DNA sequence: CTGACCTTTGTTCTAATTGAGTTGGTTGGACGGCTGCG
DNA sequence: CGCAGCCGTCCAACCAACTCAATTAGAAC
């Protein structure tokens, strides 16, 4: 019975909900992916790519069987199966359950809660039982390959970085680092600049041997990067492909992670 | 000297407006093919036939067309020594006309009928057939038209002392109007005597002295009705001359056998002399009432001929393929088809085709003629289009068809050829009916009247049926086009041409116009073939009869005046009169109507029988006696009766009223009924008898003459019509309602237990099934109740159910009143007011009031409808898991897998969303409709899909709908292409759904996509609202449920992929194999983390 | 001794569509308070 | 001890979803 379950007993939970409170109805609508290493989560912001890697090591029971699943967040297109991760949604949550059943595609998908209730005891929420099939076909995209560089901007700098950004579409904005590691961010209008090394002016490196400079396009960033409540994060860099992308990712244990595409401006 | 009165038609003709295709000059250069030749031109219309040519309007030997005409002009072409005997004759149709006496001084006319139209007079001429095949008009004298007036109050107003003083003070009115119309009017035009006669309204009414005043004219009668002394209330004065001598001959008829006999003091009716003739008939007589009487032996109809015609035209301006336009003097008609029947034979005994040029009809279409033992068509070629419309009209005069059919000529044909005859050329239709003048010859549209119900047309002697009209009223479809019905009805396929295709054949040369004739003749054979299955001349005749009203007035004038005929009759013979009370003309009902129960929603599998009245609204006007002359509004009118013995005492609206017993006096709409009902019950007589085919047809008769007695409820009900009264008709329906409940509450006293049931029939025993026993109503409408039997088997109920019908009916209520056990059905989904579906014990498959049966949707939507109910209603695994979700609440099942036999009815559904994905997709699948209710300006909400379809057709100049034609659409996928045009002619928006409807003929030839999401949608929705009956009636639920049937599919947007693929290989799921699945997903979490 | 034209059975009900208004939720920005650093 | 910066809380704005009303088609009776 139930060929595959995940499992997040309290002692597991709070790991996710660590990485989830700072999500505020952000990533609610989502499709979710399935294989023997954990789930990943998927979403556009503001029209640039979203995901959050939830690793089977963060589950306290963990199976997986068959071909890999994927389902959309979403039931009724209204309700939600993330909703048990956000905020307080529940006031108690002693523990959660995803199991997947039958065959090939045509998989269903239930997620069963569960909230103490004092008494020494927990009981089903039952009214709020959420069942899901799997789509039977998909394509998702996915990222690959060890990143060119990294730079580690904890919360303040991060925050400065990231508010040196240009707006609109026409404005310009450059993300660099150059010989002596000044990681000088810049506009035509503004501009930082930051000690990477491999004394507040510091940030923690690697791979900063290689040195570069690159405009984005992209709108919206900082938009995206607030609607997901950035507590700090370690930008990586992805520059061998003939497009490059900059990911940035939450600074912790597990963390929400975003792809942003960068101009091939060598 | 000539005829005693002048022929208006066109007897000769030298000179006309000649105007033609320049394409028909077969030897012209290419430069000079187009267009057409429109100028004045010096000679006799010429026909060509055969190699022969003729004048068009010359009477003689070796005509081309046949020919039932005596005179023509003022020449006589009978046979010498002509003079049929006249003894019976039978009488399709009556005019009235006005004769003067001086107009008549050299015809040779006897003193007694010179004395009734001196210095005026109304003559009736009744037009008729003997049965040796004789035209025959008779001209009645001395009928006059007549109102009524209150003594006292003219008295009063006036100061008249003798009749004579009115007939003078009228007199004055008339010689003082604005306009002076009636000059010479004097107090001898006019008769007035005192009698003794009652107002229709209400019992407590004394009987009291009126002026009743003969009129001698109908134009006259108008005048003084309108204009004459308003403050005084006028009886009757809207009755026509043709009423007057129907009523006060009783036995005589609008349609039907008469004989001529001697009258009063041995007088006999009068031959006319043929330059006296009025008509075009072979013998005409003058008589008076007295020299005639009807002939109750003969019933079969005599050797009447019957024209089904069509007409083809050709735009001919710059745009070849706009649709033509009467007015326009190059968009020209260049054939038309006629066929030439005799009614009393169903033979087809002509085929004439009128062909604009040249003409070889294609030797298969003759080969086919011939096989089936038709005649051979006569081709008839005219070089302008005149001479061709002439020498049509000329047909129809001399041939003279007393029934002329065709498929929407009333919107089409006739307005088409009206308008060339009266503005291109100026020729006058007053003489080309019966009459040889002075005749009427008009259609009316429906246009800016917001009363008009339909168009219509009328031609003196001429009953014209349309058989669009017909067919509209007796099978119900989506379309109307004459394609569509010949395939439901006939059941064969018919080729077809578009207006698009007639320019490009018609320059080709005489055989590809041949190929236009075999259209022509192909079209009117199947209205034909309709007319001689569905014999509506039969249906209306029969109609005609009974009401006391023309044939013509049965066909067009609406169900009031059949009412109102009828009761002015019985007013007539009991000494009553009728007020006109209708001097001028809200949007509000004016009385509540029915009560319908609240249904009990479900799916049931226990039998339910259902209980109808028989005839409820007229057996509720007989059995409680209602009627004006039986109402009061007083108790001290009926003080001296006895209560609940002499009256029925009744609050209805908050009023006390009361109703007079029949034996204190007979309501005249309960007299009135019994004529209505006995029909009905002789066309109902004749179902067990007839054949497969002929039992649908008595179904629809039987049917119409329902609505006729159900009108005589609804003529009470009518605020500004002929003779209101909401008392009478608020009265019907409470009555109704009462009856509706005190149903319910008997049955459920009555039988709540088995013990009783089996008490009152002892049948019932074999009848036991095994659960618990319960009669509980689930479900009523107006006269019906659904009454669900769990624990009695289904095969015996059909028996006991007539048994406690009767048991119920003899109980509670008063005869005529008759509840009838209707129908048992072993399966039934109600799903909510006024909409069911379900299974009688036979096994047919009954289906009110959801869209499987409306009309507007498509037929992709439709057929998948029907599977999803025939698998709810047939299937065994899914019946029996559609019965298993009730014991669950509904929202349950969103957390829960559905029970198992469910699978065939989301296979269903997973089939159609593939289905309407394909792109050989027949668009014609997809066609929605809507009815054009209205005149398109008297629209308030202008967003409507039909309303859009209507203007885009308008523009683009392709045939415009008429009022009351259903409009196709279909909806389309928004491409760019749409917001730029509707942004555009208007002034990311997402369109509404009346901005995205289009022509199907147009979205075929520009290739344009359908909007799969409205369809597919669309769909769901009409499962959700058939299926939520299933689920607690719950559409949110049951929209969710449906939903997790469909293969749900995601993917990035292509050029979203164009660019990740850049960097970062999305090989999760399709695209990639299993094994690549999992490699990449492991490839990406430990970098992305 | 001469002209004409408006018409015409009832009420009850569901559902789709369109348009307007209301309600709720979430996010972003500004201002104040508290803590840390000079 | 004073000033400046950062964080937290509250209020306003903006956008989407749902509700309600009126019109219309079209049926059932
Ligand atoms: N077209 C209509 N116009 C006016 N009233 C109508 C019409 N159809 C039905 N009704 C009213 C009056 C009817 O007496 C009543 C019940 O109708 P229904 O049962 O369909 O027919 P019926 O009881 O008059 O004849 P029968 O039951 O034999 O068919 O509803
Ligand atoms: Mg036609
Ligand atoms: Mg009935």
């Amino acid at each position: 019975g139930a060929p595959c379950q995940v499992v997040l007993q309290g002692a597991e939970l709070n790991g996710i909900l660590q990485a989830f409170a700072p999500l505020r109805t952000s990533l609610l609508d989502s499709l979710l992916v399935m294989g023997d290493r954990g789930i990943l989560i998927h979403n556009t912001i503001f029209g640039e790519q979203v995901f959050l890697p939830l690793e089977h090591s963060q589950f306290s029971r963990y199976r997986w069987r068959g071909p890999t699943a994927a389902f959309l967040s979403l039931v009724d297109q209204k309700r939600s199966l993330l909703s048990v991760f956000r905020a307080n949604q529940y006031p108690d949550l002693r523990r959660v359950e995803l199991a997947i059943t039958g065959q090939a595609p045509f998989r269903t998908l239930v997620q069963r809660i569960w909230t103490t209730t004092s008494d020494g005891e927990a009981v089903e929420l039952a009214s709020e039982t959420l069942m899901k099939r799997e789509l039977t076909s998909f394509v998702v995209l996915v990222p690959q390959g060890t990143p060119d560089v990294q730079l580690r901007l904890t919360r303040p700098q991060l925050t400065k970085v990231l508010n040196a950004t240009g707006a609109d579409s026409a404005t310009p904005t450059t993300f660099e680092l150059g010989v002596n590691g000044k990681f000088s961010v810049f506009t035509t209008s503004t501009c930082v600049t930051f000690a990477a090394r491999e004394n507040a002016k510091t940030v923690y490196g690697e791979n900063t041997h290689r040195t570069f400079s690159v405009v984005v396009d992209d709108c919206s960033m900082r938009a995206v990067l607030r609607r997901l409540q950035v507590g700090g994060g370690t930008l990586k860099f992805f520059l061998t492909t003939p497009v490059p992308s900059l990911c940035v990712t939450a600074t912790g244990p597990n963390a929400v992670s975003a792809v942003f595409l960068l101009k091939p401006q060598k | 000297t000539g005829p005693t009165q002048r022929h208006t038609y066109y007897s000769e003709c030298d000179e006309f407006r000649f105007i033609a295709p320049r394409v028909l000059d077969e030897d012209a250069p290419p430069e000079k093919r187009a267009g057409v030749h429109d100028g004045h031109l010096k000679r006799a219309p010429k026909v060509y036939c055969g190699g022969d040519e003729r004048d068009v309007l010359r009477v003689g030997s070796g005509g081309f067309w046949p020919r039932r005409s005596r005179l023509w002009g003022g020449v006589d072409h009978a046979p010498a020594g002509f003079n049929p005997t006249v003894t019976v004759f039978h009488v399709y149709d009556i005019l009235e006309n006005v004769e003067h006496a001086y107009g008549m001084r050299a015809a040779q006319f006897h003193a007694r009928f010179m004395d009734a139209i001196t210095p005026t007079g109304t003559v009736i001429t009744l037009l008729g057939l003997t049965p040796e095949g004789h035209r025959v008009a008779v001209h009645v004298y001395g009928t006059r038209q007549y109102f009524y007036m209150n003594k006292e109050e003219v008295d009063r107003h006036l100061q008249c002392r003798a009749p004579r003083d009115l007939c003078e003070r009228m007199a004055a009115a008339l010689r003082e109007s604005p306009g002076a119309s009636f000059r010479g009017i004097s107090a001898d035009h006019f008769e007035a005597e005192v009698v003794e006669r009652t107002d229709v309204y209400y019992y407590e009414t004394r009987p009291a002295l009126f002026y009743r005043v003969y009129v001698r004219s109908g134009r006259v009668l108008s005048y003084l009705c309108d204009n004459f002394c308003p403050a005084i209330k006028k009886y009757e004065g809207g009755v026509d001359a043709t009423t007057r001598f129907i009523l006060d001959n009783p036995g005589f008829v609008t349609f039907g056998w008469y004989r001529l006999k001697p009258g009063r003091n041995n007088t006999l009716a009068q031959p006319r002399a043929p330059m006296a003739f009025g008509t075009s008939s072979d013998v005409e007589f003058n008589c008076t009432a007295d020299n005639l009487a009807i002939e109750g032996g003969m019933s079969d109809l005599p050797a009447y001929k019957l024209m089904c015609f069509d007409i083809e035209c050709k735009a001919g301006g710059e745009d070849e393929l706009a649709f033509p336009v009467a007015g326009h003097p190059e968009d020209l008609v260049i054939q038309i088809s006629c066929l030439l029947y005799d009614l009393s034979t169903t033979a087809l005994e002509h085929v004439l085709l009128f062909s604009l040029g040249s003409c070889d009809l294609p030797e298969s279409h003759l080969n086919e003629l011939a096989a089936r033992g038709l005649p051979t068509p006569v081709v008839l070629e005219f070089d302008s289009e005149f001479e061709m419309l002439l020498a049509f009209m000329t047909l129809v005069k001399q041939y003279g068809p007393e029934f002329v059919t065709g498929y929407n000529i009333i919107n089409f044909d006739w307005p088409f050829l009206l308008a060339k005859l009266t503005d291109i050329y100026k020729v006058p239709l007053d003489g080309y009916g019966r009459m040889n003048g002075r005749g009427v010859f008009r259609v009316w549209d429906i246009g800016q009247s917001h009363f008009q119900k339909r168009s219509k047309i009328k031609v003196n002697g001429m009953v014209n049926i349309d058989m669009y009209g017909i067919i509209t009223d007796k099978i119900k479809l989506s379309s109307y086009k004459l394609n569509a019905v010949a395939e439901a009805v006939l059941k064969d396929k018919k080729k077809d041409l578009s207006y698009r295709d007639i320019p490009a054949y018609y320059a080709a040369g005489p055989a590809q116009r041949g190929v236009i004739g075999e259209y022509c003749i192909q079209d009117s054979l199947l209205v034909g073939q309709l007319f001689f299955k569905f014999l509506p001349h039969l249906e209306l005749s029969a109609v005609a009869r009974l009401a006391g009203i023309n044939i013509t007035r049965t066909i067009y004038d609406g169900q009031q005046i059949r009412v109102f005929t009828c009761l002015l009759r019985l007013a007539d013979q009991k000494g009553f009169i009728l007020p006109d009370t209708q001097g001028r003309f809200g949007r509000h009902v004016g009385y509540q109507g029915a009560r319908v129960l609240d249904p009990t929603s479900g799916f049931h599998v226990n039998p339910v029988v259902v209980f109808d009245f028989a005839s409820l609204y007229p057996s509720i006007i007989q059995a409680h006696n209602l009627c004006f002359s039986t109402l009061s509004l007083r108790a001290d009118a009926v003080a001296h009766l006895e209560a609940g013995k002499d009256y029925l005492e009744i609050e209805v609206g908050g009023r006390r009223l009361f109703f007079v017993k029949a034996h204190v006096r007979e309501s005249l709409l309960s007299i009135l009924l019994r004529d209505w009902l006995a029909m009905r019950k002789q066309i109902r007589s004749r179902i067990p008898q007839s054949s497969p085919e002929e039992a649908v047809l008595l179904d629809k008769q039987q049917a119409a003459i329902k609505v006729v007695c159900n009108s005589v409820y609804g003529f009470t009900g009518v605020q500004h019509g002929l003779l209101p009264c909401l008392h009478v008709a608020a009265t019907v329906t409470t009555i109704g309602r009462e009856m509706l409940l005190a149903t319910r509450e008997y049955v459920h006293a009555r039988w709540a237990a088995f013990e009783q049931l089996l008490a009152d029939f002892p049948e019932a025993a074999d009848m036991r099934a095994p659960g618990p026993y319960s009669m509980r109503i689930i479900y009523g409408d107006t006269d019906s109740i659904f009454v669900l039997c769990r624990g009695l088997t289904a095969a015996g109920l059909t028996a006991v159910g007539d048994k406690m019908a009767s048991h119920i009916s003899r109980a509670l209520f008063l005869p005529p009143i008759k509840l009838e056990c209707e129908k048992t059905f072993t399966k039934l989904l109600l799903i909510a007011k006024k909409k069911y579906i379900g299974v009688i014990y036979g096994g047919k498959m009954l289906i009110k009031g959801v869209d499987l049966v409306r009309k507007n949707n498509c037929a992709f939507i439709n057929r998948t409808s029907r599977a999803l109910v025939d698998l709810l209603f047939y299937d065994d695994t899914v019946s029996g898991a559609a019965a298993a979700l009730a014991e669950r609440p509904a929202e349950e099942w969103l957390a829960r897998p559905l029970p198992e036999g469910l699978q065939a009815f989301g296979a269903v559904l997973v089939d159609a969303h593939r289905r309407i994905t394909d792109p050989e997709r027949d668009i014609q699948d997809f066609v929605l409709t809507a009815e054009l209710s209205r005149h398109p300006r008297a629209y308030t909400n202008k967003r409507l899909a039909h309303l859009t379809v209507y203007y885009k057709l308008m523009a683009r100049r392709a045939q415009v709908p008429s009022i009351k034609d259903r409009i196709p659409y279909v909806i389309v996928a928004q491409t760019r292409e749409v917001e730029e045009t509707v942004a555009r002619l208007a002034a990311p928006r997402k369109l509404l759904v009346s901005e995205l409807a289009e022509d199907p003929a147009y979205a075929i030839a520009h290739g344009v996509a359908l909007n799969t999401d409205y369809y597919f949608s669309h769909l769901l929705g009409a499962a959700c609202v058939t299926f939520k009956a299933l689920f607690g009636n719950n559409a949110k639920i049951t929209e969710s449920l449906l939903k997790r049937f469909i293969p749900e599919v995601w993917h990035p947007p292509d050029d979203v992929a164009a660019r990740l693929r850049t960097a970062g290989f999305g090989a999760v799921g399709a695209g990639a194999t299993a094994e690549e699945t999992r490699r990449m997903l492991h490839r990406a979490f430990d970098t992305l983390a």
